[PDB]
Parts: structure tokens; C-alpha cells; sequence
């Protein structure tokens, strides 16, 4: 069964019907658009925000230690300059009594002396 | 008028659109300056107050090497400056990219050079939508393409020429993501889709233009000639598809189901006349199709036979009696088992000094059949290969996309594919 | 999506990024003083994704040159190649970062750091569309390994959507030249984990086996070490570099080259190894553990991606038929839930000397043996704390330590458990 | 930039200092008035504006003599009057005079003008500090210096070339008492410590040098040597350079396990009639050849800093340490995956004219740390024991203001040091 | 540290004293009249050490002579180099001390000593840096012995950080008959324990032996004593007053030879033993001099170093030979006789070598020893001390000037405490 269609000037058309049909008949706005870009965007944004955030936080630890560093060292001199000042006193301290305990010495034998002539004198 | 707008995304859809618009223009004597010494091609043709004619045609490329192509070429004095659209990155073969970062950056720009053709037109059909499915712009940004047309021309027809991706030519993994991603957002935003596998086409290039690594011009070349079998009767005074909404007419009972399986013949290589009757046995030939499928495995819904050049009727239904007694061509059954012909008297033209021969009749057949949802099998299975494994997703959901976009837009071609199966029972 | 930005910093950093930079001025034709004079347009056709083009129809390195010593960039200055450099892109302080880690990251590296970000913002406000960025560096060192990954961090914190790719070449004992590279090494790697895109292991350990089994070199050098390293860079940037069938760039080579993030650590190999060849015997080298550049055995773990690079005059569709054979031979060796995860590029400008040459850039399970060598190597150090008061002098704690190894031993466990995984 | 400050403390110090800037102006081409007809000597030579390059350093003594000879000797141009410090009396081989009663009286001005010669400098490095641990001054002084050190300059890098004593050329009984008291005191103030044996640098003159009795200028030519080869990396521009914080870094694992072992090969006789690279590396391992009377072959290296110099390719030292790494009489700790620190300097070692030692092609000086050289404290520990338990001369400390306790405090601070060797030589 | 202040006190002190600057003026070739007519700068290097410079390029020795008994320095102005002191330095008394201690400590001697200390503080101040002080004396008689040691301590006041150093002439009943020496020397050496860093115990009786048995003097005199006296002095004070390797203090001395502040009495030794102005037909070797420096016979001290352990040892050995030949026997003399060197004070002989011998020997050797064995010394003057205090002998005539029994019993404590502690570090073990 042949069924002619249409004929027009640059050609024609027909269909051609070989069996029937067993079975007869057949068995987002511009805003919600847009939100959903939008959603994406911030959702890019938020990731990258949280990237930086991250980042910063590494910034603040890289302070945090090189500050340390320094509070270490500004300790170290703390401590030697105590340390130095506590034994350079205490030497000071222990030679001059050294000292002053030869000289005691000393000037206990020269009143000694001074006992000796005045018993001479007594007899 | 009837006039029908071009749209070409992505490289794929770029390099198809300089193929099929050089050979426009070698069909209707349109020389390379513009000027040309049947008034049907002025449906994808405008003309300027110089006597020029220029392409209804919108190229959207992000890369501006692609687009260099287009106002470099041959042909780059058709082209207007507002009808090239670039940027500085592409879509990084990241749909994501193209459809949310790309997209939502660059689609009010689109749209308005779209406006400025449409407001030339006085009986706007529709739009011809040329991309692949496996490209970062490709794919993400035609789907957001796709769903703003449908919101800004509602009763416009929608026609794709899809390139379905093929790995053998392919440089990125995750063209299966790509090609789920936009087929579940633009499925319900186009009326009509015409897959052309990659793999299919270079088989062809390679078995019947002995071409042992086809390039993409070879591709393209073929390519450029289904189109033109397709657009034939749109840019002369055929008889049969003479305008976009009958391509759903004649193809697509079923709206989801909107995917013809196209087959081509002859395709004879230049440096080596068919009958009728050898160019229609060609067209039930797996071999010939432009997707790779069995319709054995399927029932049709609709199919039919567009003739180029030298073809009397007589020659076409001789052919088709010894077809129906050899074979058996299973229609479903609420539909009728038959074909639609027609012919377009313009003979089939080629590329001078191309790879392809000029031939005196060939023929083009677009069916519906359900066999066609094995393409969809095999991208659902290697998206379902990575996608348990959540491979490569983070790139997907750092450009802002959802992770639970992958699940929505698998499921939807779960659907598909049994929206398939119930039909072919 | 045109311009990358070089960085080079410390020792071997800019030793093989000098290396580098001779080796693709010769493939593109330009001499030291800048000045083209090649044979082939297509030398010059993507040169400004590594060059910038100067008054006098001149080229200069995209490069930056970064050292907290002055000793090797004044050695660089005086190489072949050196008048070539923009002289205010040698960013160089003078103390130096004795081998430590903690230096280059932290005290010595922060004095510095600002004065080479000024420079890297010079180049990237001159630039048409940023990549990103390519860093050349050792690991086990103290510049390039802290005050590289300092650079990293702070270059990603400024530009935190360009990619960031290295080139970081890991020690051995078999070619060392400090005692705590294994510490310099395990926080570094935890640095990369966190924040490059795409990083190359070069293995030095791998480097010296080579030329001393291979090539017979039975006392390799720096300099035979350097001659595979820019083989291998010249090699995997062949795609940025040159107009093809493939027109890569570093955001598409991460999209299909990591499909986890932290799993963005290749294997480069390279075929045919030389010292200062058919198409199917060049593909086999990629399951080649004597040509691989990491010092793992790729039939010890499995390829969740592969990129592949021919150059030279040969048949494509051989090309083709060779890689696809050596797949489907060596299927177990790939993960099945990839499908098509190897692509080849080839590229008809062959490297110097060298009629065909191949190369391989491999994101492998099997590269958890280079952080485990690295691991045990900084664990026999560390349960010993020996040498960590030059740390923790610098202030760092004890902790950053342990969170570094154990972020490592994470990397391991994670590429064990995609090896062991299954369809 | 990048310079170091060298102090010379008392008469070995000096004495060592005098061999050391001799060479380094012979190395340099200065004469010895400043004046030279590769930057990298300003490290060590700050500059007037008249073209005389005037050492960085500071020589101090208690007593004059010694200094004196360098006021009125060859070089006494070559040094500003005011960097060399003297006071009256000397520390009579007694630590407590040198660090405490003669010391503090001129600490003071040593403090002053080391800061004025840190003021000169745009990139200090540290200091290295020379000093014999046996004598009054080397012992006693130096403690003061470096404690006062740390004060002012905090954690700056302070490195010590140390003279450990040798009965056969030394003149004083107390030395094992100062030796472990300025150890104990410098122990937490010094960076690093690159310790010399007087007996081996005796018979490694009698030996290789064909010397009956060398003489403290004998011995001083040859640690001149050693000392150069440590600082070379720091004068000359050379290929592979070793700064002051890599040397602590690469040889020191623990803070106070910081005392290296140098060894210097070739020592060659200058009349008698080249060495290869493989050589003279192995002969760094030979114990004859070592700075401190000690057997490696008895304990295990933790690191190896070989400074090489003159005509040597970075590929010989390659196959060179590769050969080492093979010996199996070599051991390195269990903990230690890589122990090799390598420097190469291109201008050949200088011999002093008039000097034994020859003129050759190539050297290398060796820094390692080893568990061995805990014998050499073992050795001066016992001696101190010996006379400590009767309490032997401790009076003479005591009366100069020191306490009983800081001789214990001191000696157990030794005895953990010696402890610490075993430990870190623990599998 | 630099000047050296010489003190002679008493009659031995003022000839012994005056011995000893004859002989090292004519070392440093300084006549009688000051002027230098030497060969060899070597002589003027340290001569500081022991002499002022003066007006005329002349040399005055830093000597102050004193001395209760007027003539003494009468004998001294006209002995030869009388003239070489400085006038102004002799300090006189009227009457001697009797050989009485007493007289010589508290009473008579107090009376002089402020006058002394005039003279030592002019040479003193004087001084760019003072080492310290030397004193010559004796201990039996009055003068030296309690003049001395009041000296010392009153010069220790005013001067407590130098060091003091004495050459203290023991008695010896072989030499003087006077009964109280064992008395006047007991109460010096409580003295000297307590207030002198360095002393050079010179024995009368070890001088009187060497004379008698090794000389062949049938009747020695003094004289005869002091020529010993005189070459021990020029070889102890060699390396203070030459330029050498060891350049040599009286605080180095003291650290390294005094491990205990009490043990500080040296026994001295030389080698080799001559009559005065007697020729040496042949010089002696180095192990010749190196053995009998150690040997009994030529200690001037009358212990046998074999009784005891040396401490510490000094050695001086002076003329042209091998420093390495001396290094070779002085190590053979130690490893062979190791068992009287004490064990633990390591390294604990040390030498010194000078190009320059004393007048009229070609080679000789000094030996300072800190040896227990000199607990012999102080045990023979104990033992003579109790014989005559248990029986009171003579005490009127030191409590006749003031004194009391209960000194006399605390000086013999001490140097029985001393004899103590010598055996205490002659029997310890370094186990
Ligand atoms: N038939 C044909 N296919 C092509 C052509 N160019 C690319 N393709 C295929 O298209 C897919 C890649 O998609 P494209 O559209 O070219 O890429 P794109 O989206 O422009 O690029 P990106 O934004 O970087 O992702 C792959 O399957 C290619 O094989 C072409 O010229 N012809
Ligand atoms: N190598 C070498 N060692 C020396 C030299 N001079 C002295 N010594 C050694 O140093 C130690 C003695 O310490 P000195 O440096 O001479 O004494 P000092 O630091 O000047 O201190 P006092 O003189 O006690 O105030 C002994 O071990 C000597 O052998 C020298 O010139 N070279
Ligand atoms: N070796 C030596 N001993 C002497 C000499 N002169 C006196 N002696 C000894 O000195 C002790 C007597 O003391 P003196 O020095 O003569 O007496 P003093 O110190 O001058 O005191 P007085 O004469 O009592 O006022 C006795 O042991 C004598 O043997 C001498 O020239 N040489
Ligand atoms: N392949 C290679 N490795 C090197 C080179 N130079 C140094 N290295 C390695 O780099 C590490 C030492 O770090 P280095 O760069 O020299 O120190 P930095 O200047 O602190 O960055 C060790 O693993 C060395 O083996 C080189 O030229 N080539
Ligand atoms: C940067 N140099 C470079 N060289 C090459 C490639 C490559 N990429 C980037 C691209 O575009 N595709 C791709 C896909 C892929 O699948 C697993 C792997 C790698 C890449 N990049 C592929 C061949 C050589
Ligand atoms: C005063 N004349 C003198 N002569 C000499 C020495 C000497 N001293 C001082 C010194 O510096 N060291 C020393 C160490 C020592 O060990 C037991 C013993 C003695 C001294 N002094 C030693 C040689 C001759
Ligand atoms: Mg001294």
C-alpha cells in the first residue's frame, strides 16, 4: 500500500505501508534556573573559603613557632644570665670569706703576741 | 520563511559546524567572500546589505584557538565577529565546569547573540544544536543552553547532533560522567537527537575509504554529509521533513524516546554508480549506522528514507518489496510497519579533493528503534564502573555541582533505558 | 589557559631546573641569548606557555630562581643557558638553610619568602591566562624541601584556583648529602599531600640504579642523575609545550590523571635510557621497573591512570596497536573500574640525540613503596629522636613530626586500598 | 655577610691562632700587613677603606707573653692593638683563677670588643673558639667567655677547636681537674666541639713527619691544617660547601653528643721523594691516622663529614665512600640511614715555606662523630678520679671561691656524658 | 707575675742569702757593682725577676737583709757583692736573739720588724706584678727562726694573695751544739705549716753528711755547707729566672707540687755533689745525673726518698744535651721505680731543660721533690724536742720572755700531726 504524500519543486515524497497496526491508537522556570546557579556558586565560594581558612591557620602556626623560637632563646639568656650572676656572688662571697678568715687568723696570733710581752712585763 | 538557527558548542560542535557550513555553501554556489550568482536555503541563510549571505549560526567555544578556526578559515568571511563566542579557559573536560563555572558566566551573552539572529528571523522554527557529549563545554554547558531555550522560545523545536563519545579518539576518562550528566538535564528539553558515534564513523572511514587512522576532518567529512541528507528538504523545497516539528512527526511517537538511529549509503572513497536497490539494502546493514547497535535487538517505531539525486519511485518500492519478503523488519505493534520516502532531487555533493567520492544517488535512513538504548547501555556501564569507586567526582563537585547530581542523573537513564524495554515489548 | 610560571629553589632545585630549561630551549630553538633560531613553526607555536617574548624579538624563561644560599645561582648564572634568565627573577638570601627542614620553612624561609612572591606576582600580572605553576625542588634538602613547600602554601593561598605542579625529586642513602633527609623528606611529603595537584617523584634512588645497572656507570654522578631527570621533563611536558593531537594543560592533566585528590603523585619512566628502539619495545618499557623513575616496580601495585608520550616519526595507528596490546596483556595490572585510563600523545619533534623516545607518567598503587622506604627510614631515625633538637630548636614541636609520618603512612594505606579494590 | 668571629683563649689558643691566620694569609695572598695585590675570605677578614683586610677575631691571655710575641712578631700588623687582649697575671693552671678571680677582670673588655666586631658583621654565622682544656686560662677562661657568649648572642652558633691534654708535652698535674670543669660548664654553651689529642698530633709527627721531638710549632703546623680544612668551606668559594649550622647539623645528633673526631690525611714529610682520592679517604679511617687516641673499630660512627680539598672530582669521593660503605669494620648505628656529609674545596691545601709538611695535590680532613671518642673521657675521668678521691690540690680551687660541690656536680655530669655514648651506641 | 722579693734573715740567712746572689749574678753576668758584663741576652730576659734596673744600666738585686746582731751585715758589706745591695735595704739591730726564739718572735724581733716591713713595702709597691716573696733563715737559732716567721705572718697580712716562699735551714746536732735548736726549730715549723705555701727544707745534717762522707771534709764548715746550699738554690730558681719552655711562678710551682696545703715542705736534691772551688775534671751523663738525682746521697734533706713516695716531682736538668735523651731516662727512672711515685697523682714529675749551667759544671741536675719520705726530717727534730721538753730543759728561758708551756705542746702537736698525714698519703691506695 502506497500512499503519496507531498511533490514539490526539488522533490517528492510517499509512504509505503507494508502491515498495519496490530494494536490501534497509542499506549523549570528562568528563576529556578538562576537559583541553582547561584546555589553552585556559593557553594564554590564556601569551598574556596574554607581553603583560605585553612590556609591561614597555617599562616598563625608558622607565626606561633617562630615565635617560640624566639621565646626559647629569650629564655636561654634569661637563664645563663641568672645562673652566671648566682655563681659569680657566691665565688665572690666564698673567696672573700676564705680571706678574711686567713687574716682572723692572723690577727688572733698578733694579740697573742701582745699577751706574751705583757706577761714579761708582769714578772 | 522557515528559518532555523544553528547553535555549535564545544570544539566537536565548532569543527562539525565548519565542516556542514562549507558544504552548505559548496550545495547552494555560495562562495567563500559570501556572494552567490529555489530560495529555500535563505532558512539557514540571512543576507546583508553588501549581497552577502550569512550563516544562521551561533559558535560558542571558550578556547580561542577553536573559535580561531571559524574567522581564520575558509569560509571566515561568512561569520560576523557577534556570531563567535569565546572566553579564556575552557570546561577542563569538567561538565561541571561548563554547565555551573562557564555557564553561569557566559549564557545571558549567548542567549543575546541568539536573540540577535531570532529577531531576523519572521517564522523562527527552531534550533539545530551540534556538541559532544563528552566534552566539558560540550556537555556542560549545551544542558544549561538547552533548558534556557526551552524557557526563552517555548514553542520552538529543539533538534541535537550529538557526538557520542568513542575512546579510540577520545583524550579524557570521564566522557562517560559527562555524557550521563547531560543527557539526564537536557532529555527533557529537546525533541529530537541525532547520536553520531565517533567509533561508528571511523569504522566507516576506515572500511569503505580505506583510511587506516581517519582524522577528525575524515570524521567530520561524514559527518557533514548525514547532516545535509537531513537538512536537505529544510534548505530546498523537498517534500518530506520540510519543517523541524515533523521531524517528531515522523520520528518520535514517544517523547523521552527521541534518539533515531541514523544509517548512511554510499560512502566510496575518492581515489577508487549504485542502484537504488544496493543503497537501500546498505540502510539494514549495522555496518552503515552512525550508532553502534543491533536492531535486531529491537522493534521500530518509525523510520524513514530520505533519497538524494538520481531516484524514481519505482526504483525505491522495488527495493523495499525485496526487503520485507528476505527480512523481518519488526515494528512494534501500536505503530504501523511502513516507511516514510521521500526524495530530494538535489544531487549529494562532496568536498573537492576530499576523501570522499561523489556519487549519483545516496540515501539517508533515520529510524526509531529501541536497539539504540544499548549506546546507553554501554556509557551507563562505565559511568557505574567509576562512579562506585566515586572517581574523579571531587573535580565535579569543587566547580559546585552536587555530588547526588551523579545518582539523579543515573537513575534518569535507569529510567530511560526501561522506558526503552517496556516500548520494545 | 596559556602561561606557566617556573619556580626553582634550592640546590638540586636549581640544578635540574636549569637542566630543564637547556633542554626545551634547544628543542624549541633558542640560544642563550634569547634569540630564536629554529627550523619549525611548530617550536614556536605554544612557546609562550614557558617563555615571555621580550623587546627584541627575544624569549626569556617564565623562571624564577630561588635560593636562601647564592653559591648555586651564581653557579647558574655562569652555566650555558644562564645569560638567558630575566636577571631580577634570581631571588637568592645568604645565609643559607643548613640542611634543615625547619629552617627553610620557618625562620630563614619567612625572611625570604615575600621577596620571591613579589617576583612570582610580576610574572603572573604579565600573563595573558595562568595555569598555574611548576616547582623544581628536592625533598630531602632544607631550601627547596621547606622553604619550597613554604613557597607552595603561600603561592596557593594567593592563587588558590591555578594548579600547582612539581617536579620533587626524593633522596636515597645511595646519593645523599645530609643525615636528616629523611626527616626533611617526611615533612615535605605531607606538605605535597595536602597541597600540590600534580607532583613528578623523581627517585634519586631509582636515578642512581639506573645508571649504575643500566648504563654501567658504576660511579653515577649528579650529573648522570640530571641527565634522566630532564630527559624525563622534557619527556611529560612534550603535550603543554608543542600543537597536537592533544593540547594539554595542567587543570586537564589533573581532571583525568587524579581521580582521588590526594592520591596526585606520578611515575614518570622513560624509554630508551642513555648516558651522556621500535615502537612495541618502547611501549613495554611502561610495566618496566628498570625505566621508571620512582624506585617502585609497577607489577607490585596497579595503574589507576596512565599518560604516555611518543616522539619521533612513527606510525600512529602502530603506536596504538602496541599500547592497547600491552593493556589488554597486562590487564591486571590496571584498575577495571577506570575504564580507557591510558591516552597517548605522539608528537613528531623528536628529543635531542634521539630519533623515537617514550615516556610514561603513571598514577600507580605501587608508588606507596617509595613513601614507605621513606617512612621506615624516618621512623628509625625518629624513634631515636636523633638529630631533632635542630627542629624543635626552631620551634617546632615534636608533634608535627608524628603528624607528618603518620599523614604519609595515611597516603600508603590510601593507594593500598584502591590496589586491593575491585569492580 | 656569612661571617664567623674567632676567639683565641689563652696560650695554646693562641699559639694555635698564630699557626691558623698565618695560613689563612698565605691561602689568600695577604701580607702581613693586610694589604693582597673569590670573595669569600671576607667571612674571615673584615676591610678598611685603605685595602687592609684585618682578621675577625679576638686573642685573649691572662697573661702577656705569649700575646706578646704576636704584638712584636711577623704579623703585628696584621692584627688592630685592641683585638689583642692581655691582662697581668695568668690563671697559675688553676680553672678558678680563670673563670672567676683573674678572669672577671677583664671578661668585660673581651665581651666588648667581640661586640664590636659583631657590630662589622652583616650576617654572623658564630663563633669558633679555640682553647687548650688543661691550662688555667683555656679551661677557666673560656667557660666564662662562653656562658657570657650565650648571654649576649643567645643560641648563636658557637663551635670550639679544643686541645685535649697529653701528659708527654703538658707542663701542669691539675689539668684532668680543669679539663672536666670547663666540660661540664661549656657542655650546655657550645654547639659543637672538634677536639685534638696533643699525643696523637705528637706521634703522628714523630711517625709520618720523621720528627724525634716535635715542638709545639711542630704540633701547631699540623692543626693549622686541620683547622683550615674545617674552615675552607667558609674562605673559598668551592663546589661542595659546608656552612657553620651544617656542621652542627650533619654531625651532631644530640646536643650534648657534640664532640666530632677529626682525622687529616695526607701527612707527608716534606723531604722525602700523588695520593689518590681513594687513598687518602680510606686512610681517614685508619686509626693511626685519627686526631684523638681512640679505636673507632671500638664503637660506631653516627656521622662522617669528609671536607676535601684540592684537585679531587666529586665522582672519585663517590667511588670512594662507596668502598667505605662496604667495609664491614665500619659501623654506623642502627639509627642512622645515611651518615655521609661531603665537601669539596678546589684550591690545594698551603704549606707554611721552612715547614715539614709537604706540598700535595690533594687532601681530606675527616669529622666524624663516634662512640669511641667516649674513651678519650673515660681516660680523663679516671685521672680525675684518682686525685679526687684523696681530694688531691682541690684546696687551691677552693680557696679561689670554688665549692666541693661543683667538683661532683662536674664529674657526674661526665659520668652521664659517658653513659650517653653507651646509650645512643644501644641497637 | 714577675718580681721575686728576697728576704735574708739572721746570720744563715744573711750567708746563705748572700751565696746566693753571688751565684746567679755571676749566671746573669751582673758584677759587684751592679753593671752587666754578660755574653747572652738569655741572662737579661727575666732578670726582673730578682733585680731592680737602676740609674747607671745598672742591676740591684730586690733583696732586704736583715738582722738582730749588728755585725752579720757588716760581713755581708764586705763580702763580695757587699756592694750590690741596695743600702738603704739592710736592716740592723742592736742585740741578738740569743739563739732564742722568743726574742726573735716576740720581743726584740718585734721590735725591728716595722722597720723591715718599711723596706718591703717600698720594694713591693714597686713591683708591676709581684709574684711574691722569698725568705732564707734558719730555724735553730733566734733570729731567722722567730724573726723569720714573725715576718712571714706580718708580710702575709698586708700581702695575703702572693705567694711565700722560704729556704729554711734545719739544725743538726752535727753542725751546733746548741741544745734549744730542736726548740727554736719546732716553734718555726708550726709556723711555717701554717703560713708559708713553698718551703725548701734545707738539713743541715744531710749537708754536714755530704761533706763529711761524699766530700771527704773531714771538719766541714760552713762554708763548706753553704756551697751546697747555694748550687741548690741557682738550680730550683733556674726556670724563674730563664727563658724556657716552662717559664715557671712561684704560684705554678705551688699548684702543681702542693696537693695538700700543709704538705707543702720540699725536699731538694742535686747532682752532681762538688767541693766549693774545686775543678770537675769530667762532666756526668744524663742517666748518670739522671739516677743520682733520686739517690739519698745527694738529698739536702737527710731522708732516703726510697722511705716514702714522692707526691710530686720537680726536675732540673741544666747544660747542652738531649732533651729527648733526658725525657728517655727520666721516663726509665719512674716506669723502673714506679713503686714510690704515688698512683693517684698521675703524670705527677714533670722536667724542665736549660742550655745554661751553673758556673764550673758542664752538666747538672736539681731535683724539688714533695716526698713523705721528709717525715724522717720532722721526726728527728720531734724526737730531739721531747728529750728536752720532757725534763723542761731550758723553758725558763723562753718563758722568760714571755711565752708558756702550753705553745711549746701545741708547735710539737703539729708537727707530730704532720708526720701523721705524710704516713697517711705514704700508705693510701688508689683502691
Ligand atoms: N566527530 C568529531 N568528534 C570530535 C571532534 N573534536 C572532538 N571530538 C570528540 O568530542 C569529545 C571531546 O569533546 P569536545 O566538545 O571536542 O570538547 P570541549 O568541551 O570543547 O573541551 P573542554 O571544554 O576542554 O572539555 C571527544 O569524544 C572527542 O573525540 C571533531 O572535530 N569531530
Ligand atoms: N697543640 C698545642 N698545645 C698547647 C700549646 N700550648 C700549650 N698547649 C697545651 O695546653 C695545655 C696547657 O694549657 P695552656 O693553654 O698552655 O694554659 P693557659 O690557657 O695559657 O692557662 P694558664 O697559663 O694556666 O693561665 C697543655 O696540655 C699544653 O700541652 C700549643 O702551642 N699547641
Ligand atoms: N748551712 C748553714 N747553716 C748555718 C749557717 N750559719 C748558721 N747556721 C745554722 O743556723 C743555726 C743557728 O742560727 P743562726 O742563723 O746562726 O742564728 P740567727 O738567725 O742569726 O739568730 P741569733 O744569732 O740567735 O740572734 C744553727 O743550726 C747553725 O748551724 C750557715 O752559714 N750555713
Ligand atoms: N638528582 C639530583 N639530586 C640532587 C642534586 N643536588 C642535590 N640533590 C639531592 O637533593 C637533596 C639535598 O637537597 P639540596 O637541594 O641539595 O638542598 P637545599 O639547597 O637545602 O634545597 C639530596 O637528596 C641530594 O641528593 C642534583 O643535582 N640532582
Ligand atoms: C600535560 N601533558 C599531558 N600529556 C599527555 C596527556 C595529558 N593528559 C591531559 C589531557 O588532556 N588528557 C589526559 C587523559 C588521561 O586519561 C587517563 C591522562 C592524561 C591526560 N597531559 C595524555 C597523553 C600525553
Ligand atoms: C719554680 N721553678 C720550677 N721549676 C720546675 C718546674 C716548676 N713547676 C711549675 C709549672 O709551671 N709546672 C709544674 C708542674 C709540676 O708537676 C709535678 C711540678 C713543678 C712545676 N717550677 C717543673 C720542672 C722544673
Ligand atoms: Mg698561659
Amino acid at each position: 500500500e502506497v500512499i503519496e504524500l507531498n511533490k514539490a519543486t526539488s522533490g517528492q515524497s510517499w509512504e509505503v505501508i507494508l502491515k498495519p497496526p496490530s494494536f490501534d491508537g497509542v499506549p523549570p522556570s528562568l528563576e529556578e534556573i538562576q537559583k541553582k546557579l547561584e546555589a553552585a556558586e556559593e557553594r564554590r565560594k564556601y569551598q574556596e573559603a574554607e581553603l583560605l581558612k585553612h590556609l591561614a591557620e597555617k599562616r598563625e602556626h608558622e607565626r606561633e613557632v617562630i615565635q617560640k623560637a624566639i621565646e626559647e632563646n629569650n629564655n636561654f639568656i634569661k637563664m645563663a644570665k641568672e645562673k652566671l650572676a648566682q655563681k659569680m656572688e657566691s665565688n665572690k662571697e666564698n673567696r672573700e670569706a676564705h680571706l678574711a678568715a686567713m687574716l682572723e687568723r692572723l690577727q688572733e696570733k698578733d694579740k697573742h703576741a701582745e699577751e706574751v710581752r705583757k706577761n714579761k712585763e708582769l714578772k | 520563511m522557515r528559518e532555523c538557527i544553528s547553535i555549535h558548542v564545544g570544539q566537536a560542535g565548532v569543527q562539525i559546524g565548519n565542516a556542514c557550513w562549507e558544504l552548505y555553501c559548496l550545495e547552494h554556489g555560495i562562495q567563500p567572500d559570501g556572494q552567490m550568482p529555489d530560495d529555500s536555503f535563505n532558512t539557514f541563510f540571512s543576507e546583508t546589505g553588501a549581497g552577502k549571505h550569512v550563516p544562521r549560526a551561533v559558535f560558542v567555544d571558550l578556547e580561542p584557538t577553536v573559535i580561531d578556526e571559524v574567522r581564520t578559515g575558509t569560509y571566515r568571511q561568512l561569520f560576523h565577529p557577534e556570531q563567535l563566542i569565546t572566553g579564556k579557559e575552557d570546561a577542563a573536560n569538567n561538565y561541571a565546569r561548563g554547565h555551573y563555572t562557564i555557564g553561569k558566566e557566559i549564557i545571558d551573552l549567548v542567549l543575546d547573540r541568539i536573540r540577535k539572529l531570532a529577531d531576523q528571523c519572521t517564522g523562527l522554527q527552531g534550533f539545530l544544536v551540534f556538541h559532544s557529549f563528552g566534552g566539558g563545554t560540550g556537555s556542560g554547558f549545551t544542558s544549561l543552553l538547552m533548558e534556557r531555550l526551552s524557557v526563552d522560545y517555548g514553542k520552538k523545536s529543539k533538534l541535537e547532533f550529538s557526538i557520542y563519545p568513542a575512546p579510540q579518539v577520545s583524550t579524557a576518562v570521564v566522557e562517560p560522567y559527562n555524557s550521563i550528566l547531560t543527557t539526564h538535564t537536557t532529555l527533557e528539553h529537546s525533541d529530537c537527537a541525532f547520536m553520531v558515534d565517533n567509533e561508528a564513523i571511523y569504522d566507516i572511514c576506515r572500511r569503505n575509504l580505506d583510511i587506516e587512522r581517519p582524522t577528525y576532518t575524515n570524521l567530520n567529512r561524514l559527518i557533514s554529509q548525514i547532516v545535509s541528507s537531513i537538512t536537505a528538504s529544510l534548505r530546498f523545497d523537498g517534500a518530506l521533513n520540510v519543517d523541524l516539528t515533523e521531524f517528531q512527526t515522523n520520528l518520535v511517537p514517544y517523547p523521552r524516546i527521541h534518539f533515531p538511529l541514523a544509517t548512511y549509503a554510499p560512502v566510496i572513497s575518492a581515489e577508487k554508480q549504485l542502484s537504488v536497490a544496493e543503497i537501500t539494502n546498505a540502510c539494514f546493514e549495522p555496518a552503515n549506522q552512525m550508532v553502534k547497535c543491533d536492531p535486531r535487538h529491537g522493534k521500530y517505531m518509525a523510520c524513514c528514507l530520505l533519497y538524494r539525486g538520481d531516484v524514481v519511485p519505482k526504483d525505491v518500492n522495488a527495493a523495499i518489496a525485496t526487503i520485507k519478503t528476505k527480512r523481518s523488519i519488526q515494528f512494534v505493534d501500536w505503530c504501523p510497519t511502513g516507511f516514510k520516502v521521500g526524495i530530494n532531487y538535489q544531487p549529494p555533493t562532496v568536498v573537492p579533493g576530499g576523501d570522499l567520492a561523489k556519487v549519483q544517488r545516496a540515501v539517508c535512513m533515520l529510524s526509531n528503534t529501541t536497539a539504540i538504548a544499548e549506546a546507553w547501555a554501554r556509557l551507563d556501564h562505565k559511568f557505574d564502573l567509576m562512579y562506585a569507586k566515586r572517581a574523579f567526582v571531587h573535580w565535579y563537585v569543587g566547580e559546585g555541582m552536587e555530588e547526588g547530581e551523579f545518582s539523579e542523573a543515573r537513575e534518569d537513564m535507569a529510567a530511560l533505558e526501561k522506558d526503552y524495554e517496556e516500548v520494545g515489548v | 589557559m596559556r602561561e606557566i610560571v617556573h619556580i626553582q629553589a634550592g640546590q638540586c632545585g636549581n640544578q635540574i631546573g636549569a637542566k630543564f630549561w637547556e633542554v626545551i630551549s634547544d628543542e624549541h630553538g633558542i640560544d642563550p641569548t634569547g634569540s630564536y633560531h629554529g627550523d619549525s613553526d611548530l617550536q614556536l607555536e605554544r612557546i609562550n606557555v614557558y617563555y615571555n617574548e621580550a623587546t627584541g624579538n627575544k624569549y626569556v624563561p617564565r623562571a624564577i630562581l630561588v635560593d636562601l644560599e647564592p653559591g648555586t645561582m651564581d653557579s647558574v648564572r655562569s652555566g650555558p643557558f644562564g645569560q638567558i634568565f630575566r636577571p631580577d627573577n634570581f631571588v637568592f638570601g645568604q645565609s643559607g638553610a643548613g640542611n634543615n627542614w625547619a629552617k627553610g620553612h620557618y625562620t630563614e624561609g619567612a625572611e625570604l619568602v615575600d621577596s620571591v612572591l613579589d617576583v612570582v606576582r610580576k610574572e603572573s600580572e604579565s600573563c595573558d591566562c595562568l595555569q598555574g605553576f611548576q616547582l623544581t625542588h628536592s625533598l630531602g634538602g632544607g631550601t627547596g624541601s621547606g622553604m619550597g613547600t613554604l613557597l607552595i602554601s603561600k603561592i596557593r593561598e594567593e592563587y588558590p584556583d591555578r594548579i600547582m605542579n612539581t617536579f620533587s625529586v626524593m633522596p636515597s642513602p645511595k646519593v645523599s648529602d645530609t643525615v636528616v633527609e629523611p626527616y626533611n623528606a617526611t615533612l615535605s611529603v605531607h606538605q605535597l599531600v595536602e597541597n600540590t595537584d600534580e607532583t613528578y617523584c623523581i627517585d634519586n634512588e631509582a636515578l642512581y640504579d639506573i645508571c649504575f645497572r643500566t648504563l654501567k656507570l658504576t660511579t653515577p654522578t649528579y650529573g648522570d642523575l640530571n641527565h634522566l631527570v630532564s630527559a624525563t621533563m622534557s619527556g611529560v611536558t612534550t603535550c603543554l609545550r608543542f600543537p597536537g593531537q592533544l593540547n594539554a594543560d595542567l587543570r586537564k592533566l589533573a581532571v583525568n590523571m587524579v581521580p582521588f585528590p590526594r592520591l596526585h603523585f606520578f611515575m614518570p619512566g622513560f624509554a630508551p635510557l642513555t648516558s651522556r628502539l621500535t615502537v612495541p619495545e618502547l611501549t613495554q618499557q611502561m610495566f618496566d621497573s628498570k625505566n621508571m623513575m620512582a624506585a617502585c616496580d609497577p607489577r607490585h601495585g596497579r595503574y589507576l591512570t596512565v599518560a604516555a608520550i611518543f616522539r619521533g616519526r612513527m606510525s600512529m595507528k602502530e603506536v596504538d596497536e602496541q599500547m592497547l596490546n600491552v593493556q589488554n596483556k597486562n590487564s591486571s595490572y590496571f584498575v577495571e573500574w577506570i575504564p580507557n585510563n591510558v591516552k597517548t600523545a605522539v608528537c613528531d619533534i623528536p628529543p635531542r640525540g634521539l630519533k623515537m623516545s617514550a615516556t610514561f607518567i603513571g598514577n600507580s598503587t605501587a608508588i606507596q613503596e617509595l613513601f614507605k622506604r621513606i617512612s621506615e627510614q624516618f621512623t628509625a631515625m625518629f624513634r631515636r629522636k636523633a638529630f631533632l633538637h635542630w627542629y624543635t630548636g626552631e620551634g617546632m614541636d615534636e608533634m608535627e613530626f608524628t603528624e607528618a609520618e603518620s599523614n604519609m603512612n595515611d597516603l600508603v594505606s590510601e593507594y593500598q586500598q584502591y590496589q586491593d579494590a575491585t569492580a
